[PDB]
């Protein structure tokens, strides 16, 4: 009961956003105490920085002037038992375009077993004064004019030859 | 005629003169014979001259040693003449009276009825204090029947004498057995009790009629002989490639792979890793909470998988106590007999499927289609055709003897020459009018109506309602009967049919009324609805039904005590042998050491598991009685009762189904001559614009209509709409739950559907302009394109216009699933098959009717039987039910739920009695034999309505489910497949053509195959001329030659069965030379046969053939071995050296008993293609709508991870396995979850979807509607294939 996803990489100016990190285990059925840390390295610095930590449901905020006040866990509630560790920014300034680290801990309780797991994921995120239609959409939409007007010119020429044959064959006789 | 004479010496004297004159110096009439009665042209016995010692009747006897002797029963006996033992003269009067005891029905009724309650004392468990002199005096008994045919007749000595007949045989044994163990200390109960059941093999020589059933079933089972060796050959050749592929694939289970070597423990300490029991021991592998076997994996990517921290690998035993395997080719060839008869097949799908991969499915399609469904109508046709011709040996026989009786007639008619009668007929005056019969059959009806409105949660004013409703439908019922009893006689005129029937149930209904409701009401309440069959007097088909019941108890009733017989002689044969075994070893299968649900210890156990193992569930038994009893005896005794009870059942089937066609009727009474007084009740109630074309515009728009017509004709619009409509159909796979990882295509598609709808919609203006308004809609096709092509226009319109997210609208977006219902009209081959089933489906209709009425009886005797009693309180912590000692009822479990306990749960069973419309689920699911185990298993603990089930304390429930198998699904089958049979004929009759599914194209290349069949053999053979010498030649033209080729193929076959899992390495060396050795002679033959003969390679085939399969022998032998340098491939070498068994089938080089079998498989290849084909768009369209349906419900029961409705790929799974009607109770108990149970709000991480509940409606007429087509179309399928097996079983030439 899950899809392992991967965010949006271009976030746009002066509205919100969401990063998704989606980690689930390789079973459903089992349970897990689990825990995020989030590390960000802006472009042109070259080191890691811790922003924010979850566990046991609460959430720390480290201190960063570029993220206090404008940063939400969207993630999964009500439960230890974490797969989905996106969280949400509610204001996308230059300052948030970087290099995130998703790293999860994962504790698996088996019976007399207990394993530990450290998953860590990459995001690049790029910030753009407006928001680009994907290249996919634009060749979608110019490909299906396309067919469907060569089709119509297809199918009324034809119709246009088969009546030119069929009127001069039932006027010769 | 007319000759009687005591056998006086001077008899004997002349006899013996008369074979003395012929040995110094022929076939006995089968009319008199012997055992018979005496034809009528003797006459009659004079006085008293019965049992007098009478001479032979017949020549072929004058000389030979006989003696007659005749009974008041007119049977003939014949002993021998010379004093038995030598001692006994005939007239020294000890024969005599023995020989008339002999011969006197009250010998035969004693011994009978002896027979009867020695029987009736085999079925008591435990042996009472009173029982061993009850043994003594039966021993007693027998004897004495022996002693008298001792004195009759001697000990195969001379002629027709004792110790001849097998049963005599039998007796002889058995009464040797009961003196050997009589007084002797010696014998081991367990070994004698199960010997003393022989006593019930004495009923068929006992009963009259009993031996002749015998020998016909003997008989129809003779011609199985070719079958069951293509059988065996297909069963073998699967199960090697099974062995070949899933060696081992079954004990992969995964451990915990990081090793605590610090903290690797030892049984006898010192620590260490010690490989081989690491792997062995159970605590370290993983099994799924709540299951009893660790969980299955693979290494593969479509395979199974395990948590982290766990690792796959072959360790442990295999699954199912070790016995569900494919690491032996006889575990193999067991696995795939457990797959040739589909008997929880289910299972080893899903564990080959979970620990090899998702991809390996398609075997398990060549296994269902041919070795499962190829094979078992094989035999099915084999034994129909045997029947066939017994019945009309038969049908010979008695018109040969009426016609003899115009003999004998025409020769007997050469030689002859207070005011009571008032208000009787006042009261009758009533009873001849349409009017009472109809409102009486009004009155049935409507009792039935409101028989069917009781539920379970009913309040008491509707209680009051259905009594008092009750209450007055009895008393007009009684009324009627009364009034009736007095109109013609009181004490006569009640035995003319249909008289004593009703009066028995209102005469049940009256002492119902009475008696109140101490005991026993709830079954006595369901006798009346017996009433619904009096409409079969208006009903053809529900009299056809009768018709059909009656024949078994009737003239069919021989057939139906021999099945008794064996049923109940296999029960005590399986009680008594294993009896004591499953108290012995009860925890060897059972952790609480309690005794399970299905045991064998006392008869009624036994006779249930022996109706299972008939209805066709034996495997999960058999591991059972395996585990407790070895596994020699279990198999033996298991493999001779689904045999010996399949037979005798199949053959019962085949002859109720032959008495239910038209030889039933003799002209006996006129075709519905009388007439129905429905017809004269109502007759007596009724009596008190257009404009021309030949013009400038005309012409030109005629021209445009034809020129749209032609463009609508052209056979390259119709394969490009075709190919459209492919793609539109495949572009819906692409929308599993997996869509927001691939937004391109998803993108992509969104895009393409709106050119797909434009196409669409112009091919339909272009049809609408081409065929004209009323060509367009007259028929069904058009309609249906119309409607698809019009909910597509609304769903992009309103779409496009807004209310996206409305609910109409997301529920007309799953209505999009009918895009596939495009290709009917298009492929000729769907089309053919659909418009047949659509002539046809009037017939299914109407038996629909019945069996749906038939139907409702026993769903209500359920719902009067099982309302509310199938609740229990839970315990969810534990996950355990209580026990009647922690809670008794509802208020109990209700008072454990105090505070905050939310963990104790008044849980109830999903599928149940609680109403008619649940009973009619229940009722579907018990026919088919799908998910009834827990229904039984409820119904069988339930006690009263509102308290806790007790273990079995309904025991003797289990007949409630018993008597609807033998009538809901025995003879309700048989009613559909005689009108199945009936409509086809007469559609052939007809339509006047050869085969129904076959479109015209395929009936030129059907007819070229029936003229290929017959074609005979030539044998040109030329020599060399060349240094060949053609001693070659001449060799490989020697049957020596193919004799030493066919066995060494043989000996390669026996060597391919040796293969073992765990077997050395030494061994595995030995099997490669072996095999390496086999291959190097195969390439010398080959070599042989080239460069000697070539001119006759392109026209047998069978040396191409050999040819092929060579070089597929010599690649993967050495290519396989040299694969291993910069490729690892690791499963493809198994795939490549399942070619090896290619050289099997030249066994089928002479196979003429199977060749034919073979070829008629061929001939009937296309009619099931077509079939098969459409019930693959259909179950394309059927997984559509599962996928948007519940892809996201819980995973529970047959929902998991790996065979679920999320993916095309599974879905398509699932459904295959449905299609044979395999467990389809375990996957749609998670759709009937409830919000208690699965909640309505649950985060999904990677989609927006919320919540893990499904519909109830929806998944029921999902999955009810999925199995009638699928029982259709599966139908269809057995008739196809058995008309063709037919058609060629009945061709010779010369
Ligand atoms: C799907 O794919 C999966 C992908 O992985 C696949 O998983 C693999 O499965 C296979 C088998 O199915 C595994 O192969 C087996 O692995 C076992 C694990 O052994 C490991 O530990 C051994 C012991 O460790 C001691 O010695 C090492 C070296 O000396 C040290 O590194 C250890 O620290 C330790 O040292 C000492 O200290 C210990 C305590 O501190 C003390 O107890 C100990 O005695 C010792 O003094 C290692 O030897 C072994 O390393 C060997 O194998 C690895 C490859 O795994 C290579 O590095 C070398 O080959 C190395 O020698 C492991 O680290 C093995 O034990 C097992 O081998 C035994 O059994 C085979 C037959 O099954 C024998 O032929 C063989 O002799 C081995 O020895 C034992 O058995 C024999 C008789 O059988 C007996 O005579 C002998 O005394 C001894 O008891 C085998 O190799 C594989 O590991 C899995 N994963 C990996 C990593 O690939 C899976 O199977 C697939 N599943 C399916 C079916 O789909
Ligand atoms: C009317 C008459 C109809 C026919 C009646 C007779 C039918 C069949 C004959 C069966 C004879 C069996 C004789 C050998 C019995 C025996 O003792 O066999 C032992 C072997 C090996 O057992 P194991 O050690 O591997 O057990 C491991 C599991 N543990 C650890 C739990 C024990 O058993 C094996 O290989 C199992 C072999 C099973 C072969 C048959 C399977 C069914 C297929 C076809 C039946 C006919 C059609
Ligand atoms: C397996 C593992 C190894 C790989 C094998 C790959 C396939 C390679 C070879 C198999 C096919 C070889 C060629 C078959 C056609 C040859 C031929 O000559 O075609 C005509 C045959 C009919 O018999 P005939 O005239 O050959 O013999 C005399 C018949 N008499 C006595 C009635 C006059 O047509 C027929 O139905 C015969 C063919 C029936 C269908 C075979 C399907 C096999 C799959
Ligand atoms: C092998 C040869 C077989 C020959 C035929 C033998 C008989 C075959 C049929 C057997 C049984 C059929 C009837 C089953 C009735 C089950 C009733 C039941 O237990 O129902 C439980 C549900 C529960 O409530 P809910 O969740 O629905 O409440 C929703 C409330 N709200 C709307 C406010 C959200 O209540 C409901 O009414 C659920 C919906 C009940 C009706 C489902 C569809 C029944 C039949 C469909 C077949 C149609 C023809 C197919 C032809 C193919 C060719
Ligand atoms: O024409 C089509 C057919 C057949 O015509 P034919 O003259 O028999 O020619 C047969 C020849 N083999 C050929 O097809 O060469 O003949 C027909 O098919 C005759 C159909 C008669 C009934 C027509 C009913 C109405 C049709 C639809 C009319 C739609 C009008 C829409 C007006 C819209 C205005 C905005
Ligand atoms: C999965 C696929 C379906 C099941 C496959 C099962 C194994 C099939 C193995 C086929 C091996 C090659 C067969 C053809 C060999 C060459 C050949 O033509 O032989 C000659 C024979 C001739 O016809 P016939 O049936 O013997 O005639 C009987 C009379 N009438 O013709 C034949 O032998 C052909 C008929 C027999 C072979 C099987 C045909 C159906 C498949
Ligand atoms: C002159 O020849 C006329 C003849 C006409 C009839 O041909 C066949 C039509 C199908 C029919 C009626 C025939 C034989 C066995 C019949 C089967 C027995 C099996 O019993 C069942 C019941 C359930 C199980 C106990 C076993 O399987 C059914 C599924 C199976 C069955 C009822 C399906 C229908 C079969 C005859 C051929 O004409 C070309
Ligand atoms: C709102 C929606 C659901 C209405 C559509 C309902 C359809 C299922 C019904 C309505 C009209 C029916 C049609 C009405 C008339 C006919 C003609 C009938 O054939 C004839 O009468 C033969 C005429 C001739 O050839 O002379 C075949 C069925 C058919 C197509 C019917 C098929 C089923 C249809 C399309
Ligand atoms: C070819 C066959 C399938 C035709 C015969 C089908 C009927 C037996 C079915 C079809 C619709 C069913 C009804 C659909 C809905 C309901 C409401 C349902 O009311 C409830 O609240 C359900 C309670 C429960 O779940 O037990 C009671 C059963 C009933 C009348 C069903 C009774 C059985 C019906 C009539
Ligand atoms: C007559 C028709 C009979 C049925 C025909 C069925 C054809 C076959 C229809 O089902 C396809 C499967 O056989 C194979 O599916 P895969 O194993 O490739 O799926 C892998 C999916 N994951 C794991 C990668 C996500
Ligand atoms: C809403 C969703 C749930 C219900 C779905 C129901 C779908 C039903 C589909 C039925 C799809 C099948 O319907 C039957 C028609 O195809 C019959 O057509 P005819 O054969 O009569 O047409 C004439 C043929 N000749 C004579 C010209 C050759
Ligand atoms: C955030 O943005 C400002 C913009 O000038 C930049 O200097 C720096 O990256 C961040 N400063 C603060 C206030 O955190
Ligand atoms: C196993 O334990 C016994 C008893 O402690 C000991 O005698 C023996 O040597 C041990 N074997 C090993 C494997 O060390």
């Amino acid at each position: 009961g899950c899809v392992e996803v991967d965010s949006e990489t271009e976030a746009v100016y002066g509205m919100t956003f969401k990063i998704l990190c989606i980690s689930c285990k390789r079973r459903s059925e089992t349970n897990a105490e689990t825990f995020t840390e989030w590390t960000f390295r802006q472009k042109g610095t070259e080191e890691f920085v811790k922003i924010l930590r979850y566990e046991n449901e609460v959430l720390q905020l480290e201190e960063d002037e570029r993220f206090e006040g404008r940063v939400v866990w969207n993630g999964s509630r009500g439960t230890k038992d974490l797969q989905d560790l996106s969280i949400f920014i509610t204001n996308v300034t230059y300052n948030h375009s970087g290099d995130y680290e998703c790293h999860v801990y994962r504790l698996l309780f088996f019976e007399n077993y207990e394993h530990n797991t450290s998953v860590v994921k990459k995001i690049h995120i790029e910030v753009v004064d407006k928001a680009n239609r994907d290249m996919a959409s634009i060749v979608s939409e110019i490909m299906m004019y396309v067919l469907i007007v060569v089709l119509t010119i297809w199918l009324v020429a034809e119709m246009i030859y088969c009546y030119k044959k069929i009127a001069a064959a039932t006027e010769t006789a | 005629p007319d000759s009687f004479k005591p056998f006086t010496p001077e008899s004997l004297a002349n006899i013996e003169r008369r074979i003395a004159e012929s040995k110094l110096k022929p076939k006995p009439n089968s009319d008199l014979e012997a055992g018979k009665s005496l034809p009528f042209i003797y006459g009659d016995i004079p006085q008293g001259l019965v049992a007098v010692p009478l001479e032979d009747f017949d020549p072929y006897y004058l000389t030979q040693k006989t003696f007659v002797v005749l009974n008041r029963g007119k049977t003939l006996f014949r002993f021998s003449a010379t004093p038995a033992l030598y001692i006994l003269s005939p007239f020294n009067l000890i024969r005599r009276i023995a020989i008339k005891i002999l011969i006197h029905s009250v010998f035969s009724m004693i011994i009978m009825c002896t027979i009867l309650t020695n029987c009736v004392f085999m079925t008591f468990s435990n042996p009472p204090d009173w029982s061993k002199n009850v043994e003594y005096t039966f021993t007693g008994i027998y004897t004495f029947e022996s002693l008298v045919k001792i004195i009759a007749r001697g000990f195969c000595i001379d002629g027709f004498t004792f110790l001849r007949d097998p049963w005599n045989w039998l007796d002889f044994s058995v009464i040797m057995m009961a003196y050997i163990t009589e007084f002797v200390n010696l014998g081991n109960v367990s070994a004698l009790r199960t010997f003393r059941v022989l006593r019930a093999l004495k009923t068929i020589s006992v009963i009259p009629g009993l031996k002749t059933i015998v020998g016909a079933l003997i008989q129809s089972v003779k011609k199985l002989s070719d079958v069951m060796i293509l059988t065996v050959f297909c069963l073998s050749v699967f199960a090697l490639i099974g062995l070949q592929l899933f060696m081992g694939n079954l004990r992969n289970k995964c451990v915990v792979w990081p090793i605590n070597f610090n903290e690797s423990y030892l049984e006898n300490g010192t620590k260490g890793f010690d490989w081989e029991e690491y792997i062995n021991n159970k605590t370290n592998f993983y099994t799924v909470p709540g299951m009893l076997e660790p969980l299955l994996c693979g290494n593969s990517s479509d395979a199974g998988q395990c948590p982290e921290g766990y690792q796959c690998m072959k360790a442990g035993r295999n699954p199912n106590y070790g016995y569900t395997s494919f690491d032996t080719f006889s575990w193999a060839f067991l696995a795939l007999f457990r797959l040739m008869t589909q008997d929880y097949w289910e299972n080893l799908y899903q564990l080959t499927l979970r620990a090899a991969g998702k991809t390996y499915m398609i075997f398990f399609v060549l296994v269902i289609f041919v070795g499962s469904f190829y094979l078992v109508n094989l035999i099915l046709a084999v034994v129909a055709m045997a029947y066939e011709e017994q019945n009309q040996a038969t049908l010979e026989e008695a018109e040969q003897k009426e016609a003899e009786f115009k003999a004998m007639l025409e020769q007997l008619k050469k030689q002859q020459e207070p005011y009571w009668i008032k208000l009787k007929e006042i009261v009758n005056l009533i009873v001849m009018d349409p009017f009472v019969d109809l409102a009486i059959t009004i009155c049935i009806v409507l009792n039935t109506l409101f028989m069917a409105m009781e539920h379970h949660p009913m309040t008491p004013q509707f209680e009051h309602v259905l009594a008092v409703g009750n209450l007055v439908f009895t008393g007009i019922f009684t009324a009627e009967m009364f009034l009736k009893l007095i109109a013609m006689d009181p004490y006569y005129y009640f035995q003319e049919g249909w008289n004593i029937f009703d009066g028995f149930i209102v005469s049940l209904s009256l002492m119902e009324l009475s008696l109140a409701d101490v005991e026993g009401l709830s079954v006595l309440r369901s006798f009346r609805l017996l009433r619904v069959f009096k409409l079969a007097k208006s009903w053809p088909t529900l009299n056809m039904l009768i018709k059909i019941i009656g024949n078994s108890v009737g003239a069919l009733g021989n057939l139906t005590l021999v099945l008794a017989i064996i049923v109940f002689i296999f029960a005590v044969v399986g009680m008594q042998l294993f009896g004591k075994s499953y108290k012995e070893c009860v925890c060897k299968i059972n952790q609480d050491c309690e005794l399970p649900r299905w045991h064998m210890h006392d008869f009624f156990h036994s006779f249930l598991i022996v109706f299972r193992v008939l209805c066709g569930e034996w495997i999960e038994t058999m591991w059972d009685c395996m585990e407790v009893a070895g596994q020699a005896m279990c198999l033996i005794v298991f493999m001779m009762v689904m045999v010996i009870g399949n037979l005798v059942v199949l053959n019962l089937f085949l002859a109720l189904l032959l008495s239910s066609f038209s030889a039933d009727n003799l002209a006996a009474t006129d075709d519905d001559g009388e007439m129905n007084n429905l017809q004269i009740s109502v007759i007596r109630i009724k009596k008190g614009c257009q404009v021309n074309i030949e013009e400038g515009l005309g012409k030109s728009w005629w021209i445009l209509r034809k020129t749209c017509f032609l463009i609508v004709e052209h056979n390259w619009f119709e394969t490009f709409i075709i190919f459209m409509i492919l793609l539109s159909s495949g572009a819906l796979a692409f929308e599993d739950i997996y869509i927001e990882q691939r937004k391109t295509i998803r993108t992509i598609l969104e895009y393409a559907d709106k050119v797909f709808t434009y196409i669409f919609i112009l091919e339909m203006l272009l049809k609408w302009t081409a065929y004209g308004f009323v060509k367009f809609f007259t028929n069904a096709w058009c309609w249906l394109d119309f409607l698809i092509v019009a909910v597509s226009l609304v769903s992009l319109i309103a779409n496009a216009l807004g209310y996206s997210e409305l609910g109409a609208i997301k529920s007309l977006r799953t209505l999009r699933a009918l895009r596939p219902l495009r290709a009917l009209s298009r492929f000729e081959g769907m089309r053919v098959v659909v418009n047949a089933l659509v002539g046809a489906i009037p017939s299914i209709m109407n038996v629909l009717l019945v069996c749906l009425i038939f139907w409702l009886i026993f769903s209500i005797m359920g719902v009067n039987l099982f309302a509310g009693k199938y609740h229990y309180c839970f315990n969810e912590t534990s996950e355990i039910r209580f026990e009647i000692e922690d809670v008794n009822n509802k208020t109990e479990c209700e008072k454990l739920m105090e505070g905050n306990n939310t963990e104790i749960r008044w849980k109830n069973v999903k599928i149940n009695f609680d109403n008619v419309g649940a009973g009619y689920l229940a009722l579907l699911q018990v026919a088919t034999f799908k998910g009834w185990m827990d229904i039984m298993y409820a119904a069988v603990d339930s006690r009263k309505p509102d308290e806790q089930p007790k273990y079995e304390d309904n025991i003797y429930m289990y007949i409630y489910f018993v008597i609807f198998i033998i009538f809901g699904s025995f003879f309700t089958l048989n009613l559909f497949i005689g009108v199945i049979i009936d409509n086809f004929n007469q559609q052939k009759k007809k339509f006047g053509g050869q085969d129904i599914f076959m479109t015209e194209e395929q009936k030129k290349y059907y007819n070229a195959m029936k003229k290929l069949g017959s074609k005979k053999p030539q044998k040109p053979i030329p020599r060399p001329l060349n240094k060949i010498q053609g001693i070659v030649f001449d060799f490989v033209t020697q049957q020596a030659f193919d004799i030493v080729i066919m066995m060494l193929i043989c000996l390669n076959m026996v060597t391919m069965m040796v293969e073992t899992d765990t077997q050395s390495k030494q061994m595995e060396n030995i099997l490669y030379w072996i095999n390496l050795v086999f291959v190097i002679f195969f390439t010398c033959e080959c070599v042989l046969k080239m460069f000697a003969l070539r001119h006759y390679y392109f026209t047998i085939g069978w040396n191409i053939f050999d040819f092929v399969v060579v070089i597929l022998s010599i690649v993967g032998m050495f290519l396989a071995d040299i694969i291993e340098k910069y490729f690892v491939s690791p499963t493809l070498f198994r795939v490549i050296r399942l070619a090896r068994i290619g050289r099997i089938l030249r066994l089928i080089k002479g196979a003429k008993g199977i060749r034919t079998l073979l070829f008629a498989l061929m001939m009937s290849l296309p009619a099931l293609f077509n079939i098969g084909l459409l019930l693959f768009l259909v179950m394309f369209i059927f997984s559509i709508f599962g996928m948007s349906n519940f892809a996201y419900v819980k995973h529970e029961a047959g929902i998991d991870d790996m065979f679920n409705f999320e993916t095309f790929g599974n879905s398509m799974i699932c459904l295959f396995q449905i299609t044979t009607s395999a467990g389809w109770d375990g996957l749609l108990l998670p759709i009937l979850n409830r919000p208690p149970d699965c909640s309505l709000d649950k985060e999904h991480p990677g989609s927006g979807f919320k919540g893990d509940c499904g519909n109830p409606s929806v998944g029921i007429f999902f999955f009810v509607s999925y199995i009638i087509i699928s029982f259709l179309i599966v139908v269809n399928m057995y008739i196809a294939i058995i008309l063709e097996n037919f058609s060629v079983a009945t061709e010779e030439s010369a």
